[PDB]
C-alpha cells in the first residue's frame, strides 16, 4: 500500500520495427530501475529465447563427415557447416519436428531457398545462403531434420542410437536473437528530471519478432519472480 | 619379412576448443582456457555486440 509515489510507465512504446530490427522505448522510470528491467531484458533474450535449426544430415553416397561428395567443389564438412546457418520461422502451428528429403539436381550451386519447396511446416529466412557449389550434372540427395531447441546443443547431444546409418549429426545453434542494445536517457515528468527512460534495440533472426521476443523474455522473467510470492 | 598382412585403420578426430586447451598469440602470450562463458556474461560494447 506504499506504492503510492513509485512512477510506473504505462505501456511499451514501439518506436520503428521489422521483422528483424525493433526499437522500443520504456517510460517513465524511477532512477536506477531503468538498467534493471534493461539488463534483466538483455539477458533474457540472448539465454532462453527457443528457435528451430537442423539436428541430422544424410548425404547419399556419404558414410562420414570427412568424405567428399563427387563433382561438388565444397567437402561435407562445409556443406554441415553452411547447414548449421539455415535459419528457419516456424509457418504451420504444433510443428516441432520435421523430415525433409532434398533432391537437387541440373544447378550450378545449392542455395537454402531450393530447401523450400520440400520443407512443409518451416520457412527459410535466408535462401540466398550459399550451402555449395556443384556442376551442373551433379545430383545431390540429402536428408534433413529439423527440431525446436533452446541455445546451442553440441553435435555430440544430437546423435540418436537409432538414426539409420550414414546419418551425421550436427551442432546446433538455436537462438534466434542476434543482438540486444539498450541505453538509459534522463526523462522530465512535469518538474521532476530524474526520471529514466529506457531505449531497446534488438536484432533477431527473423523466426521470432522483436516484440514478441520481449514479451516472451518478460514472461520468463515474471515466472522466475513468482516464485517469491 | 615376416608379416603376411597389414591392417590399417583410420579414425578421424574433431577437437572443439574446450576449457583445458592451450591458446597462444603470435606475441608469447600463451595460456590455457579457463572458462567457456555465455555471451550474456560476456563484457559487451555501448552497441550491445
Amino acid at each position: 500500500m506504499a506504492l503510492l509515489n513509485f512512477q510506473k510507465p504505462d505501456k511499451v512504446i514501439m518506436i520503428d520495427s521489422t521483422d528483424f530490427e525493433g526499437k522500443f522505448e520504456f517510460r517513465p522510470l524511477e532512477p536506477g530501475y531503468g538498467l534493471t528491467v534493461g539488463n534483466a531484458l538483455r539477458r533474457v533474450l540472448l539465454s532462453s529465447l527457443e528457435g528451430f535449426a537442423i539436428t541430422s544430415v544424410r548425404i547419399d553416397g556419404v558414410e562420414h563427415e570427412f568424405s567428399v561428395v563427387p563433382g561438388v567443389v565444397e567437402d561435407v564438412t562445409e556443406i554441415i557447416l553452411n547447414l548449421k546457418q539455415v535459419r528457419f520461422k516456424r509457418q504451420i502451428d504444433d510443428v516441432e519436428s520435421e523430415t525433409v528429403s532434398i533432391s537437387v539436381s541440373g544447378k550450378e550451386q545449392l542455395t537454402a531457398g531450393d530447401f523450400q519447396k520440400f520443407i512443409s511446416g518451416y520457412q527459410v529466412l535466408n535462401p540466398d545462403l550459399v550451402i555449395c557449389n556443384m556442376g551442373p550434372k551433379v545430383s545431390i540427395n540429402m536428408e534433413i531434420v529439423i527440431e525446436k531447441g533452446r541455445g546451442y546443443v553440441p553435435a555430440e547431444e544430437n546423435k540418436k542410437s537409432n538414426a539409420p546409418l550414414g546419418s551425421i549429426a550436427v551442432d546446433s545453434v538455436y537462438t534466434p536473437v542476434k543482438n540486444v542494445k539498450y541505453s538509459i536517457e534522463n526523462y522530465r515528468v512535469e518538474q521532476k528530471t530524474d526520471y529514466e527512460k529506457l531505449v531497446f534495440e534488438i536484432i533477431t533472426d527473423g523466426s521470432i519478432h522483436p516484440k514478441d521476443a520481449l514479451t516472451e523474455a518478460a514472461k520468463v522473467l515474471i515466472h522466475h519472480f513468482m516464485l517469491f510470492s | 619379412a615376416g608379416i603376411m598382412k597389414l591392417a590399417k585403420v583410420y579414425i578421424a578426430k574433431k577437437r572443439k576448443l574446450k576449457v583445458g586447451d592451450k591458446m597462444a598469440g603470435r606475441h608469447g602470450n600463451k595460456g590455457i582456457v579457463a572458462r567457456i562463458v555465455r555471451q550474456e556474461d560476456m563484457p559487451f560494447l555501448e552497441d550491445g555486440t
